[PDB]
């Protein structure tokens, strides 16, 4: 990038001009280009929102770091009817949307689904009470 | 025995159905309708696009 | 290309049986502002009635969720 030397050599020169320059003997540095993986997957199926129109989606970078921030970010949701063993009735209407990689776990689906929640509190209630 | 189950019903009732779970479902196949109303539309469809 | 077929308003009417209540003839008068107006869907969405019993559809199917 012709180093400020060089300015002091080309524009007013000192009779002594004492420049350091690199020396290569072919030149021709290597080219790179790192290898990307681009993925295509159906992710947050069925979202609560219209989401994004297409090319405005684009490519999003994702790693271990920021695997959970894709996921909250992109808010994955599942909602369905299940037929509700718990108490007799019918089918029973549950909205999951997981922030974590951790929420697919089937504790962290029992904390989500309200009704599943409250019978989980009550087993810890318990567990916890049988213990001092 | 019997008691546990009576434990359970109170515990699994009153944490089901005391707020969430708004109206829940019973028979869900009334929306078969739209069977019949796809149904038709398909029937006149088949006219509106099949004429000469 | 679309715009060749908004600018050139190509439309269609004829008389078809009714199918939905007995009846007969159903009189249908149809102008195709794009190559997707030739689909099913937009066929439906042209014709009023057609229009109404789709928009119950949408309705119903969008009732059962949420």
């Amino acid at each position: 990038t012709t180093s400020s030397q060089k300015f002091i050599a080309r524009n007013r020169a000192p009779r002594v001009q004492i420049e350091y320059d690199v020396e290569l003997y072919g030149a021709e540095k290597k080219v790179q280009l790192p290898f990307v993986m681009g993925v295509m997957a159906d992710l947050a199926g069925k979202p609560a929102e219209p989401q994004a129109a297409v090319a405005d989606r684009k490519f999003l970078e994702i790693d271990v770091d920021n695997f959970d921030a894709r996921l909250k970010a992109m808010k994955p949701r599942v909602a369905f009817n299940v037929p509700n063993v718990l108490t007799g009735e019918g089918n029973l209407s549950l909205d999951i949307t997981f922030e974590s990689m951790d929420d697919f776990s089937p504790a962290a689906v029992a904390r989500k689904v309200d009704s599943l929640n409250k019978l989980l509190e009550a087993r810890t209630q318990l567990a916890n009470l049988l213990t001092y | 025995r019997e008691a546990v189950e009576t434990a359970v019903r109170t515990l699994a009732e009153h944490a089901l159905e005391q707020t969430s779970l708004i109206s829940n479902d019973a028979i869900k196949s009334i929306e078969s309708i739209i069977a019949a109303l796809d149904a038709k539309l398909t029937a006149q469809v088949n006219l509106i696009m099949h004429h000469a």
